[PDB]
RNA sequence: CCCCGAGAGGGGGUUUUUUUUUUUUUUUUUU
């Protein structure tokens, strides 16, 4: 995530009192940076009929 | 295009476009012309021939006179036809009653009016609503009427051909009350108008600058007074950039808080931000009042006290959040847009400093406004040696920023100062309380027979129940021996009881309140006034009622010797008051005697009369101290502020004895049964209406309130209050006493009120069961109910149970859950409204009571402080403060010692270092002296 | 969400990544689909775009709907696994496609009976670190070779090419047109682009022979 | 709560009207004769309504075929563009749409006189080209109209309306202004009779004035079916004068 | 009950697949 996004609350108003929705923080994806997938390898099953 | 239809009846295109959250939207709406608009007038002698019945089969009343305000030629008789911006700015002007007789309004005026202000638009409605024979307004709808609708020429501005319409119904109506001979005066202060007729070549019209009609009225010195009128304030923004500011995070709204104590400094309450926003500085608060909505720009960052794009706009506002909780330094912002302001009618009175008595002609002078939180006013006046000593209520115009103050002109005259009808009239309507009579439309809901009305001696007589059929679901409670115990000079009677011991051992204990529901009915401008009331106000001089005089001294007010309609609640109760069974009951009563508190304690207290009504006031007495021992068992709070009461000799209209109303055991006696009438009400209509029943709850006070008491407790006296309930906090309460003073026992129990939450009314559907706890009764559920007279809240109460009990169906305003929010939130303003406007009653008058006499009282400390101390007197009630330069010599000798609250100093008249405590009783000589600036009467205190 | 598929929680969002003229070659396989009668797979690899879409014929088979002297043809794509069209960018191919078939495709042979044409766009894969214009030619070439395949009578084998957003397939030896495609491009450029495309339908249709024959 | 004058002291309504008067009611007969066998095309107010009446014809499908009446079929086409906001999501098979053109069938299935038409469809399309309030009455009308061009048999007029309950006021032909301040009443009266083929009520009204506005919309209603019979009198006479 | 021959012949009365859900503007009592 951006470590200050711009964008923070956002206010909505109700019938006299008011309310803030929370920020919602943008998550990216690396381009070009990756971990592999957690596998179980001792369960991972074959198929046959 | 334009079509005509079979009725005469025309219809043409109106297309605008209005702007919502970015978006332009092409808004088309089809408009009809007509043809049988009528005018109004008395004097004509066409339009009732052409004129229509309303959805309710009633033809509209003309109402402006056929002999209206005669002015010199060439004017002669005629009616007033204005104009928008006349409207918005002199509005006080034209509710004046020596002004504005004859008033058309244009309907394209009403609409400017009512999309530029809302609540101006519903001042001028009433005028037209609340016309009677002496003001006189009408709505004439020229865009409907097919003669007047103008159309926007090619190349034409809306404003030029909104006054092009006006215009022309000032022409339509010229020409049309010619043989009446009654023409019509414009009055507008706009240039575009004059030009137009400067050439006068289709037709002629008389129009005057709001200034120069004025001048041509036989009372202008006396409405002249009403005409609305290197430093520079920074231009507020322009309104799309506030909206787009606050859509993108950039600007923030909120009220604003400015102090007595600091004009230069102001705070704002944002929802982004934890601890308020500080504004410093005159031109940062920019021409703000306190209560106002602001709109507020962050300051940067080297601004803060102890940027380009809206990226880094925003990134100051994150680093504002973060400053904030490090509480070292505190960000500061600037208002750049006033929302809302909290601007109403204002009183005050002029000061002598700025009016010249030598100058003849018209000079500028400035008003003391009554409220110390806000600035003085510029007034233009001539008539300034005639408001010298008076107090006066004036309208604000503008404040721009090249002007160091806000300009403000004349709306009234109420008095002079220090007199009982200036003070009292200035106390109520600063405090927003409506004390004119009731108007027609108002009056006109009560019954028609008048005070000659009766209830029906059968309830199953053929014509009393062709009027009411719900007269078979009315019991009959005549036989039972009903009394009422008020106080000594009350004509406004709600409660009334009763009680019998039934065959079975147990008692039949009955509350009767008064049946005002079965008289206001929802809809009517009487049911609309009773809510806007919300309560009566109550003070020593008058007492401003929340219905007619009629109704609530009479036909409600369950007075002795006659039949009175009431609702009833009777309970069946052991001889331990313990409720075994209730019911709620609409019924007819007759009340056999209304005792007074003195008058009814003796008659118990005799053992003179056998009476079957004695007997039964007796055993009522007997039920009640069994009823409040369970309270307090159960955890009732026992608080206390018993005000004097401002005695008046019956020989002389001023006030001169100020004395104490004791508490009989007869008050203990109505308070317990009313409040177990409220109890069951309360159950009943919320089992009946659990999303929308009128209730009221008491929230429990804060730990925050009470630390500074126990504070003050655990140092000066040891002592300390539990809070951990209601019961722990009346014991903790009730054992705070000092033998060497019985007095200090009753001084803290009137001082741990004022940290106690405020009550407020709601409906069920608001808040959850857990919720509606009434923490100073220590009850699960309560409402009003046994005052319906002079409370609206049991109004709707009583409507509530008689659907409850199936009496009648419950109106649908009192089962919408938004109707019913805005009821509590009115009622609730009213509430408060009426108290403190009480109590400023009771300041007024104790105050003139010690206006010329000096005697030395007890008083006793509530407040230490190093500036001085504030010492309250139980005698007059009043609360003091004796500054440190009146309490002592040598100011700089004097020590404040927060940790115990003494304040250790030496007298005047003396030279021995005296220790002042708190709670301490100390003698005090008393004295009253009018503030030179405030002018309010204030209470100037030196101790001894 | 869904009653017919698993598309995961609503909540979910998904991952969007950031920031921290020219020969051309293809490869030809068919009938490698047992489940219908014709079947190609036809890949493209040049610069920074390479594609690999595979094509799939069922008929003729019956037609519930309506007599019918000749035979009735119908085309349909299918977005692949990673690179996604515009439907009606799709549906839009699809037409153009009948309307070229149509022209070639002996439907006398095939009375009351239906020739349903499949070309599934399965790895269009775009590396340039309207695009649906350069895989058109690339879709004749599967139809035309999954059609042969299937032993759907043929009046000639369609071809097409590619040049500067326009679009023309050929029959006869290039002497006549069963199609012409033209998005962007630029002004008075016909004539150009005609042989630039007639010398891809040429080569195309060589190879795609080539294949038929000798696989 | 409206800040507007929904209904003004003055017995003027935001538009100019009063209670009781029906709205510009223009209709229009043969407007689409080589696209159906009976068209109308209706102007209520601001509402705007093509009708088409395709049939009797054979049907599609032997599958859906009735020998014993006409099958009878009502799309109702709400377009995008109806509304001062344009709707991005089409309302074909939206299920309000579905309970319209259902009301719609089930209201001329007691009408029409289907059983002289065996063995064939009549299929009604609609389209909505733009909205204003009583968008239900205006369909009603249309049908009808569209229905009497076609020839089809028919015992009578249905004559459609709607009628808002603001406070205790009545107000007759509502717009969409007024139906998003109060609840309305939608009345199908079958030729000049007190007999409802259609009575909908959607929003909340007080048992004790429902039957007032019944009576409000029942006589709006017989004006409705009196202009409608008007200028159908109007386009037969001039047809007969040119014809014969 | 229906069509074609002048007399117990003949011909017709009408069956089956395709594509998801939103929706309008400072406690308490009597005053
Ligand atoms: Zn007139």
């Amino acid at each position: 995530i951006d470590e200050r996004a711009s964008d923070l609350r956002m206010t909505i108003r109700t019938r006299g009192r008011s309310a803030t929705i929370r920020e919602t923080y943008e998550i990216i994806c690396d381009q070009t940076k990756s971990v592999p997938l957690m596998i179980n390898a001792k369960n991972i099953a074959f198929a046959s009929n | 295009r334009r079509k005509r239809l079979a009725d005469g009846l025309s219809v043409t295109q109106k297309v605008f476009v209005r702007s919502r959250n970015g978006g332009a939207t092409k808004i088309v709406r089809e408009h009809y012309l007509r043809s049988d608009i009528p005018c109004l007038s008395r004097s004509c002698t066409k339009c009732p021939q052409i004129v229509v019945p309303d959805a309710q089969n009633e033809l509209p009343k003309f109402i402006l006179s056929d002999s209206p305000l005669e002015l010199s030629a060439p004017i002669g008789k005629h009616y007033v036809v204005l104009d928008t911006n006349v409207v918005l700015q002199a509005i006080d002007l034209l509710e004046n009653p020596n002004c504005f007789f004859d008033v058309i309004v244009p309907q394209i005026v009403l609409d400017e009016v009512r999309n530029k202000s809302y609540p101006v638009y519903t001042r001028l409605r009433t005028l037209c609503r609340d016309s009677d024979d002496h003001k006189r307004f009408i709505v004439f709808h020229n865009e409907f009427s097919e003669h007047t609708f103008v159309e926007r020429l090619p190349n034409e501005t809306i404003n030029d051909r909104n006054n092009r319409a006006i215009r022309k119904t000032c022409q339509w109506y010229s020409e049309h009350l010619k043989p009446y001979d009654i023409n019509v005066v414009l009055v507008t202060n706009d240039r575009l108008n004059r030009e137009a007729a400067t050439k006068e070549v289709e037709s002629n019209i008389i129009t005057k600058s709001l200034v120069q009609y004025i001048e041509l009225l036989p009372n202008a010195d006396d409405i002249r007074d009403s005409i609305p009128q290197d430093f520079t304030f920074p231009e507020y923004y322009s309104t799309a950039r506030v909206m787009g500011g606050l859509k993108n995070g950039v600007l923030y709204q909120g009220n604003i808080q400015i102090s007595e104590y600091n004009f230069l400094e102001g705070s704002v309450s944002l929802p982004r931000f934890s601890k308020p926003v500080l504004i410093v500085g005159q031109k940062n608060l920019n021409r703000a009042f306190n209560g106002d909505q602001v709109i507020v720009e962050l300051l940067p960052q080297s601004e803060w006290k102890a940027v380009i794009s809206d990226k880094q706009r925003r990134l100051l506002a994150k680093d504002a959040m973060i400053a904030q909780r490090s509480k070292k330094i505190q960000p500061t912002a600037k208002v750049v847009y006033i929302q809302r302001r909290s601007w109403r009618q204002y009183v005050g009175q002029l000061a002598p400093s700025s009016v010249d008595p030598q100058s003849s002609s018209t000079q500028n002078v400035f008003v003391i406004l009554m409220d110390k939180c806000l600035p003085k006013v510029r007034i233009r006046t001539r008539r300034a040696a005639e408001l010298l000593d008076k107090r006066i209520v004036i309208s604000i115009d503008s404040w721009p920023t090249t002007h160091k103050y806000p300009l403000g002109h004349f709306v009234r005259d109420l008095g002079t100062i220090e007199s009982a009808q200036a003070e009292t009239e200035a106390l109520l309507l600063e405090h927003d309380v409506e004390y004119r009579p009731f108007s027609k439309k108002v009056l006109e809901c009560l019954p028609a027979e008048g005070h000659d009305w009766k209830a029906p001696t059968k309830l199953d007589d053929p014509e009393a129940v062709s009027k009411d059929p719900l007269l078979t679901k009315r019991k009959d409670l005549r036989d039972k021996l009903i009394c009422s115990i008020d106080p000594p000079g009350c004509v406004d009677i709600n409660d009334a009881l009763h009680a019998k011991k039934l065959p079975n051992g147990n008692w039949e204990v009955g509350v009767h309140i008064a049946d005002v529901t079965h008289f206001v009915k929802p809809g009517t401008a009487l049911d609309a006034e009773g809510a806007a009331r919300g309560t009566s106000v109550y003070l020593v001089d008058k007492r401003i009622d929340m219905l007619p005089m009629l109704l609530g001294t009479d036909l409600c007010s369950l007075k002795p010797y006659v039949d009175r309609f009431a609702f009833s609640v009777i309970w069946e109760l052991d001889d331990s008051a313990n409720i075994v069974n209730v019911n709620f009951m609409k019924s007819v009563i007759r009340s056999r005697e209304a005792f007074s508190y003195e008058q009814a304690q003796l008659r118990i207290d005799d053992k003179t009369q056998n009476d079957e009504l004695t007997m039964g006031m007796r055993a009522l007495l007997k039920l009640s101290v069994k009823l409040k021992q369970k309270r307090l068992e159960a955890g009732a709070l026992n608080l206390a502020s018993p005000e004097v009461k401002v005695h008046m000799d019956s020989e002389t209209s001023d006030p001169n004895e100020v004395e104490i109303k004791k508490l009989l055991a007869t008050n203990s006696l109505v308070e317990e049964f009313m409040l177990l009438a409220n109890i069951s009400v309360a159950r009943k209509i919320y089992d009946a209406f659990p999303q929308t029943a009128m209730l009221r709850r008491h929230a429990a006070p804060p730990s925050t309130n009470f630390e500074i008491l126990n504070e003050m407790l655990n140092t000066r006296k040891n002592m300390s209050i539990s809070l951990e309930s209601s019961k722990a906090l009346a014991d903790s309460l009730d054992r705070c006493v000092d033998p060497e003073d019985p007095y200090f026992n009753t001084l803290v129990r009137i001082m741990s009120t004022r940290c106690m939450m405020a009550a407020q009314y709601f409906y069920s559907g608001a808040y959850s069961y857990p919720d509606f706890r009434h923490y100073g009764l220590a009850v699960d559920i309560y409402t009003h109910f046994t005052s319906p007279i002079r409370r609206y809240c049991d109004v709707v109460a009583h409507r509530q149970l008689a659907g409850a009990i199936g009496y009648e169906p419950l109106s649908l305003t009192h089962r919408d859950k938004n109707k019913m929010d805005m009821i509590c939130r009115n009622i609730n303003r009213k509430h408060r409204n009426a108290q403190f406007a009480g109590r400023a009653s009771i300041e007024y008058y104790v105050g003139q009571v010690m206006r010329n006499n000096e005697s030395t009282e007890t008083g006793y400390v509530i407040k230490v402080f190093n500036n001085g101390i504030v010492v309250l007197v139980p005698k007059f009630g009043v609360e003091g403060l004796i500054r440190l330069d009146n309490l002592t010599e040598d100011p700089n000798s004097a020590a404040f010692d927060e940790v115990e609250y003494k304040l250790t100093f030496v007298p005047t008249n003396s030279d021995k270092p005296r220790d002042v405590y708190v709670f301490d009783k100390v003698e005090v000589q008393v004295r009253s002296v009018m503030d030179p600036i405030t002018s309010k009467r204030k209470a100037e205190l030196l101790l001894k | 969400q869904d009653r017919r598929r698993l598309l995961g929680p609503a909540a979910a969002k998904p991952m969007a990544f950031s920031n921290t003229e020219s020969e051309q070659e293809l490869s030809l396989h068919t009938g490698f689909i047992e489940n219908c009668n014709g079947s190609a797979l036809v890949e493209a690899r040049s610069l920074g775009h390479q594609t690999s879409l595979i094509s799939a014929v069922y008929g003729p088979r019956s037609i519930r709907g309506s007599f019918t002297s000749q035979g009735t043809i119908s085309i349909q794509l299918k977005n692949g696994l990673l690179e996604k069209y515009n439907t009606n960018e799709l549906k839009e191919v699809s037409s153009f496609l009948m309307g070229i078939f149509n022209s070639v495709v002996n439907l006398s042979r095939y009375p009351k009976s239906g020739i349903d044409i499949f070309v599934y766009l399965t790895y269009d894969k775009d590396l340039t670190n309207s695009q649906i214009s350069s895989l058109i030619p690339h879709c004749i070439t599967s139809i035309t070779l999954a059609l042969a395949d299937a032993g759907i009578e043929l009046v000639d084998m369609a071809g097409a090419g590619e040049a500067n957003g326009t679009v023309v397939s050929f029959i006869k030896n290039g002497e006549e047109i069963v199609g012409f495609w033209k998005d962007d491009g630029d002004d008075e450029d016909l004539l150009e682009c005609l042989d630039r495309c007639k010398e891809q339908y040429n080569r195309y249709r060589d190879l795609m022979i080539s294949c038929l024959m000798n696989q | 709560m409206s800040r507007l004058e929904i209904y003004s002291p003055e017995g003027l309504r935001l538009d100019g009207r009063r209670w009781n008067e029906l709205r510009r009611f223009e209709s229009s007969i043969n407007t689409h004769p080589h696209a159906a066998d009976g068209s109308s095309y209706m102007e209520q107010g601001n509402n705007k309504i093509i009708t088409l009446v395709k049939g009797p014809k054979e049907p599609r499908l032997k599958s859906q075929m009735d020998t014993s009446k006409a099958l009878l079929n009502v799309s109702v086409n709400i377009t995008k563009f109806s509304k001062f906001e344009r709707s991005k999501s089409s309302h074909k098979n939206e299920r309000r749409v579905l309970e319209i053109q259902t009301s719609l069938v089930r209201m001329f299935e007691k009408n029409v006189m289907l059983n002289i038409y065996p063995r064939t469809v009549i299929d009604i399309e609609i389209h909505v080209l733009e909205q204003d309030g009583g968008i239900m009455g205006s369909l009603i009308n249309g049908i009808t109209l569209a229905l009497i061009d076609a020839g089809i048999s028919m015992f009578d007029y249905i004559s459609g309306i709607s009628v808002g309950l603001y406070d205790t006021t009545p107000l007759l032909d509502t717009n969409s202004l007024e139906e998003n301040a109060m609840s309305t009443v939608t009345l199908g009266v079958v030729g000049k009779s007190e007999k409802l083929s259609l009575l909908l009520v959607e929003d909340k009204i007080p048992l004790d004035r429902l039957e007032n506005v019944l009576a409000i919309g029942i006589a709006g209603a017989h004006r409705v079916r009196d202009l409608m019979d008007e200028e159908l009198r109007k386009h037969a006479q001039k047809r007969v004068s040119n014809a014969s």
